RNA sequence: UAAUUGCGAUAACGAACGAGACCUUAACCUACUAAAUAGUGGUGCUAGCAUUUGCUGGUUAUCCACUUCUUAGAGGGACUAUCGGUUUCAAGCCGAUGGAAGUUUGAGGCAAUAACAGGUCUGUGAUGCCCUUAGACGUUCUGGGCCGCACGCGCGCUACACUGACGGAGCCAGCGAGUCUAACCUUGGCCGAGAGGUCUUGGUAAUCUUGUGAAACUCCGUCGUGCUGGGGAUAGAGCAUUGUAAUUAUUGCUCUUCAACGAGGAAUUCCUAGUAAGCGCAAGUCAUCAGCUUGCGUUGAUUACGUCCCUGCCCUUUGUACACACC
């Protein structure tokens, strides 16, 4: 048929992309993956822990395509959630900025992603087709 | 993961580091009923010294845990880094250690009666038995004198 | 250039801008299609334009939706709505009005505000209370 | 619930008064009367006063009524 | 920590003959952690129906 | 257990002191055009119906 | 020098805008005019000066050392 | 059933749940019959849909709220207690639920066994505050046929709603042990409990 | 001093628990004047034929 | 819309009542084709007091 | 009737202020005017998957067309309309249909006459009089204090969890503001766990910050009813930022310490529809500081659609030796 990243269910899309570059093995974590809160305004890091790097690197991206560019910024207000001051009124944080500054730069050097113009991080063409055999696979499921 | 059913290795007490554990609690989580225990000083150690936390406590045969406080006994010759922890530059020695133990309690006084001894108005608060941080003090923290 | 149309539909924030091409009947809301937009349960919500009107209504006609504003419900409220008078709005430049009368007749015997744009809005607050009627908390000395 | 003023009620019998030949039973011909034969102000005013003088103008074609 | 909620190798054995004669299935022995993903490995074999679909709460139903 | 088929004719007006009744007069869907109206609590319009468990029993307006 | 010069205009028929009638009787009531004919001297000036209405209300203290305060008021005003 | 197929992928699923006989994404909303005379004409069942989410305006005019798909003014009725006014989404998905529970056991229509469950804790006659003088009696008083379903409803939430707090049991599960015994009641419903002791004070005056 | 501070014992909310609040804590506005206010205190009037010279 | 949110009162006493203040702003570009001695043709029958005028070229 | 709003009765007839009108705001226009500082379709130029021609993007102008969306101009539109039920078949009210809208269309703005020893001399270079005026009550400078802690009262914030916290992941608003003699809003590249730091850039602004990717909320997991991982007070140790100055800890992060609080007695508050309630956001304040307020949108009920019992207050009648008017 021709099917693209729009046409496919976002959990068990971008899990499926975590399967696939978990079991790839070309990543450059920064290896200090193993206590990062993903933000101040988190209490505990991620359960996964052998791995949510590949979870992460996997709507690291799908948010890239979906857009023209973004920048490290843009990604701590997404990922940023509320913050319980304790006993202060809840309030929204941005992300921690370098968990995903090279997250980005991780998975550009194998080439996902390209330092755009503009300023900002476009999709990059070859990952633009690590598009839609991204969910070929997927759609496998209900094939 | 899925069901796997084992032997009577399984211990419902043991204590350790002069505290108890539940064997039916988790063993990334039971673990903090130490002093200077965090679920987060404690869920970092554990699979740096290669142990998978899915699992009960009165399991996870010992060896492993004669030295997994190795590791919070001596946590950065085994990588972990100084901001991490309870008690940098320490107040005397510019080490950084953590402390967890009774002596906890005991590192406590330590500094408190330091600031006695040194006549700091943050001591003179503390031996008045008061709030320190600078609260009001009118309004709040009653009856629990 | 084929025979098409623009129509919108609105819930309170949220405007749903709906363009129906004379096509191979294509529905993809903001790139993507239809078949799931998750906030799951309310699907059918969107699903029940097509079933109410014969599902069928739908083999030489293409949609697209694209939303600003609005949240995670003001949306799927406004593109159902969008989508339905784009569907009438085809019906009337294109082909036959009774066959574009049994369409809102049989969308407003059902209509969960399918064509009708729901008036609603949120009312301003007042000094007095952080509250649209809301007063704050009183004394009596 | 709005009983009118009697600003408009005023009116609208002061034009049934003098106008019965035109003053059709109907508002949007009454409406497009009085931006040409009143100077009334406001199109929500003259609205009422011609929603009103239709309101006369059914009764007096059941009966009299008073003014 | 009252009531035995892990795998307790007797307890191995009931669930095994409780499986029938159950209209209902839930994380409503057990205690509540080890009963979550006990439930599929159910479903490893033909113990049950899942009418159900997601988390935070799931129904299956007898074998058939 | 005896209970009785009840639709209101009309109705009266909120009797009771802070207002939250009303007697209203209703027919009985079995030997009909009857007598007695008892009253409510719920708010009703006209048509309506309901049981009663006695019957042969109507107070008068609430204090 | 130069980006701004200020020229001189009087203003058409004073006793319709207040200012002008306000600042007036400031200089009869600061001449020794009683309190009722000063007022009803602007009030019968301001109506023969063309307006439709007026109103003057004086409030404060004459010599009585409690507050009083009168209202002068001709013709027409609307308030709402 | 003739299917119809086109680009954007539907179902068979849902391409067999539609203008054939209209019933909600899973169960009947024909054989769903209220069996009790009264409250004829105030729990809308039939006319159907299949998710009870309605941006419909229920309370401008009086009885307009009786016209409400009652399942849906059952699922407004759980988004309360400030914790959880809003979660109507959430709210939403205990009924989806809390509805395949109840075909746990009982084979009945779910949308049936509801309107049974609402049926018997409609507290037919109740008890008023006489002004009387002073230390003043009850007043045997007959509900509405619609502050029988409103209470009927509130008291059939209430319950569930203090049955699921401090234990593991899900608010689908408690809502869903409730009906079952409010479908016809049986001896621990928390609704039909009150009920009874709502109604026999209405006796305690005569 | 700060020695002074901590050495006399005086001091603390040990000794201040240690004692009763005074009655008057817990009291009230007392009310100072405000069922007086319409009548003038001043001791003093405006004569009749010195308000008419001014207004 | 240019808001000021303040209490009435020049003290601090009574019910607390506020009162939002507007000022409205009108601001209109129109891209122009002319020559170069009508540059200064309409400047100045352009004016009624009330309305700030400005005009140069650019697309740099 | 919201209304001295009207009907009607009528020694009164006909009017004005105030209510209404009006003004503003939020809802309706595929009808008028059209806009690279708003956007739609086509087409150039271009990326990917499938191929059969498609689907999803890129492209500060590559061109062409348009105004549905957006904007703000001019109009129009509703007048409780039609019909019916109710009623002195009056003013009106109620039901249904239609309708963007039928609760003064929703929300405000304005608002007559009178009253108060209501508050404001601590906003005023408004002000009378009185007090002081060089060992000053003027004024500045240094340091402290307004935070002081046995307790009583009130506006609030976070909670006691399983409609939950947590951890991923899905990921949607709207009212604003923003830097010249400048240090304002800040994108983007790095370094840092974090806070932050640093290198540059857009913006005097529908042009850039910004789709403000906000938060509740939706998904999938880990936890299991046990003061538990709910809860986050108190407290130690360290790193940052604001600022001439942070001690009595300005604010931010990190680790650790892990209370009360297991739904609250007598009492009492607010509220009827996009309202209540939960949710977070901008603005004011502001060098730094929101648990405050002023606005905003997000998710969205229950139960009324009544009465005068409580309470309050208006209104007649009536008594009055009060009129400085029951202080
Ligand atoms: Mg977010
Ligand atoms: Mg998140
Ligand atoms: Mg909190
Ligand atoms: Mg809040
Ligand atoms: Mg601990
Ligand atoms: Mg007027
Ligand atoms: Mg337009
Ligand atoms: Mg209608
Ligand atoms: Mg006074
Ligand atoms: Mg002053
Ligand atoms: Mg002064
Ligand atoms: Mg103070
Ligand atoms: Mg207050
Ligand atoms: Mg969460
Ligand atoms: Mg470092
Ligand atoms: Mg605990
Ligand atoms: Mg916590
Ligand atoms: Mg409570
Ligand atoms: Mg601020
Ligand atoms: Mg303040
Ligand atoms: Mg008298
Ligand atoms: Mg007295």
């Amino acid at each position: 048929p021709g099917v693209s990243v729009r046409d496919v269910a976002a959990q068990d899309f971008i899990n499926a992309y975590a399967s696939f570059l978990q079991r790839q093995g070309k990543l450059e974590v920064p290896g200090y993956v193993d206590i990062v809160k993903t933000s101040s305004g988190n209490e505990m890091p991620p359960q996964d822990a052998e791995g949510w790097f590949y979870k992460r690197a996997a709507s690291v991206a799908r948010h890239i395509y979906m857009r023209k560019q973004v920048g490290v910024g843009k990604l701590n207000k997404l990922y940023g959630g509320a913050k319980s001051r304790g006993v202060r009124p809840y309030k929204h944080i941005d992300a921690s900025g370098s968990i995903n500054r090279k997250v980005l730069q991780a998975l550009e050097k194998i080439g996902i992603v390209e330092i755009s113009p503009k300023g900002g991080r476009r999709i990059s063409e070859n990952g633009q087709r690590d598009l839609d055999r991204i969910a070929a696979q997927t759609l496998e499921e209900d094939e | 993961s899925l069901v796997v059913q084992e032997q009577g290795s399984f211990q419902h007490i043991l204590r350790l580091l002069n505290t108890n554990v539940d064997g039916n609690i988790k063993i990334v989580y039971a673990l903090t009923t130490i002093k200077g225990v965090g679920r987060r000083y404690s869920n970092l150690v554990c699979k740096k010294a290669d142990v998978d936390l899915h699992k009960r406590a009165g399991e996870l045969t010992q060896e492993e845990l004669e030295r997994i406080v190795q590791i919070m006994q001596n946590p950065t010759h085994y990588k972990i880094p100084a901001w991490f922890l309870n008690r940098q530059n320490d107040i005397t020695d510019g080490k950084d250690y953590h402390t967890l133990a009774n002596n906890v309690e005991s590192k406590l006084r330590d500094d408190l009666e330091r600031l006695k001894k040194i006549r700091a108005h943050r001591g003179i608060r503390h031996f008045w038995g008061l709030r320190v941080r600078g609260q009001h003090t009118k309004t709040t923290g009653r009856r629990r004198a | 250039a084929v025979p098409s149309v623009q129509t919108f539909g609105k819930k309170k924030s949220a405007t749903a801008v709906a363009h129906v091409k004379a096509g191979k009947g294509l529905i993809k809301v903001n790139g993507s299609p239809i078949t799931l937009v998750e906030p799951e349960i309310l699907r059918f919500k969107v699903y029940e334009p097509l079933l109410l009107v014969g599902l069928d209504k739908f083999s030489n006609i293409d949609i697209r939706v694209r939303v600003t504003g609005g949240g995670h419900v003001s949306q799927v409220y406004a593109i159902r709505q969008a989508i339905a008078k784009g569907l009438v709005a085809y019906h009337q430049k294109y082909v036959d009005e009774q066959s574009k009368n049994e369409l809102k007749k049989a969308f407003t015997s059902y209509d969960r505000t399918l064509l009708i744009a729901d008036s609603r809005r949120p009312e301003p607050k007042k000094f007095g209370g952080k509250g649209a009627r809301s007063r704050f908390q009183k004394s009596y000395r | 619930g709005r009983v009118r003023t009697k600003t408009v009620k005023r009116a609208s019998k002061a034009l049934i008064e003098r106008y019965y030949p035109k003053l059709t039973l109907d508002f949007q011909t009454n409406k497009r009367l009085c931006d040409e034969i009143a100077t009334i102000q406001s199109k929500r005013l003259r609205n009422k006063i011609a929603g009103y003088t239709t309101h006369l103008m059914k009764r007096i074609q059941k009966g009299p009524v008073r003014g | 920590a009252q009531h035995a909620v892990i795998l307790d190798q007797e307890k191995y054995d009931r669930i095994l003959k409780e499986v029938p004669t159950y209209r209902y299935v839930s994380v409503s022995k057990i205690g509540g952690s080890l009963a979550r993903i006990a439930l599929r490995h159910l479903e490893k074999e033909g113990i049950i129906k899942p009418i159900s679909k997601h988390s935070k709460q799931a129904i299956y139903t007898r074998a058939t | 257990t005896p209970v009785t088929l009840a639709k209101v004719i009309k109705v009266l007006g909120r009797t009771g002191s802070r207002g939250g009744v009303t007697q209203v007069r209703v027919e009985f869907l079995e030997d009909t055009s009857r007598t007695i109206v008892r009253n409510v609590k719920g708010p009703v319009r006209e048509n309506d119906i309901l049981v009663l468990m006695e019957s042969e029993r109507e107070a008068r307006r609430l204090r | 020098p130069g980006t701004i010069v200020l020229y001189a205009e009087r203003v058409q028929d004073r006793g319709l805008s207040a200012v002008a009638q306000a600042e007036s009787m400031k200089f009869k009531l600061l001449n020794g005019l009683a309190i009722r004919r000063a007022a009803y001297g602007v009030v019968r000036y301001v109506m023969e000066s063309g307006a439709k209405g007026c109103e003057v209300v004086v409030s404060g203290k004459l010599r009585a050392a409690r507050a009083k305060a009168m209202k002068f008021a001709d013709g027409f005003l609307i308030h709402s | 059933f003739t299917p119809v197929v086109l680009a954007t992928p539907i179902p068979e699923e849902v391409q067999q749940a539609q203008t054939e006989i209209k019933l909600f994404n899973k169960w009947s909303f024909e054989e769903v019959e209220v069996k009790d005379a009264s409250l004829v004409d105030y729990v809308q069942v039939r006319q159907p849909i299949f998710v009870a989410h309605t941006a419909g305006r229920y309370a401008n005019k009086r009885f307009r709220k009786a016209q409400c798909p009652i399942i849906e003014r059952l699922t407004n009725s759980l988004m309360m207690n400030g914790r959880n006014n809003g979660k109507k989404l959430k709210a939403v998905r205990i009924i989806k639920h809390t509805l395949d529970i109840i075909n746990v056991l009982t084979d009945q229509n779910p949308i049936q066994v509801v309107v049974d469950a609402i049926t018997n804790t409609g507290p037919r006659e109740d008890t008023t505050r006489v002004g009387g003088g002073g230390a003043a009696r009850r007043q045997a008083v007959d509900v509405s046929p619609l502050r029988r379903v409103n209470q009927a409803i509130a008291l059939l939430t209430i319950g569930a709603r203090e049955a699921a707090f401090r234990n593991i049991k899900t608010i689908a599960e408690t809502l869903a042990e409730e009906l079952i015994n409010a479908a016809k009641g049986s001896s621990t419903s928390y609704a039909i409990k009150k009920k009874d002791e709502l109604e026999r004070v209405a006796k305690s005056n005569r | 001093g700060n020695e002074g501070a901590i050495r006399d014992k005086t001091a603390g909310r040990r000794n201040n628990r240690s004692k009763d609040v005074t009655d008057s804590a817990t009291t009230k506005k007392s009310n100072t004047r405000r069922a007086t206010d319409r009548h003038s205190r001043t001791g003093k009037t405006d004569t009749k034929k010195k308000v008419n010279q001014g207004w | 819309v240019l808001k000021i949110s303040t209490r009435k009162t020049p003290n601090g006493e009574g019910s607390k009542t506020w009162e939002t203040y507007e000022m409205r702003i009108h601001k209109r570009y129109i891209d122009l084709e002319a020559p170069v001695q009508i540059v200064k043709r309409i400047t100045q029958i352009t004016i009624e007091p009330g309305v700030d005028v400005e005009v140069v070229v650019a697309s740099n």
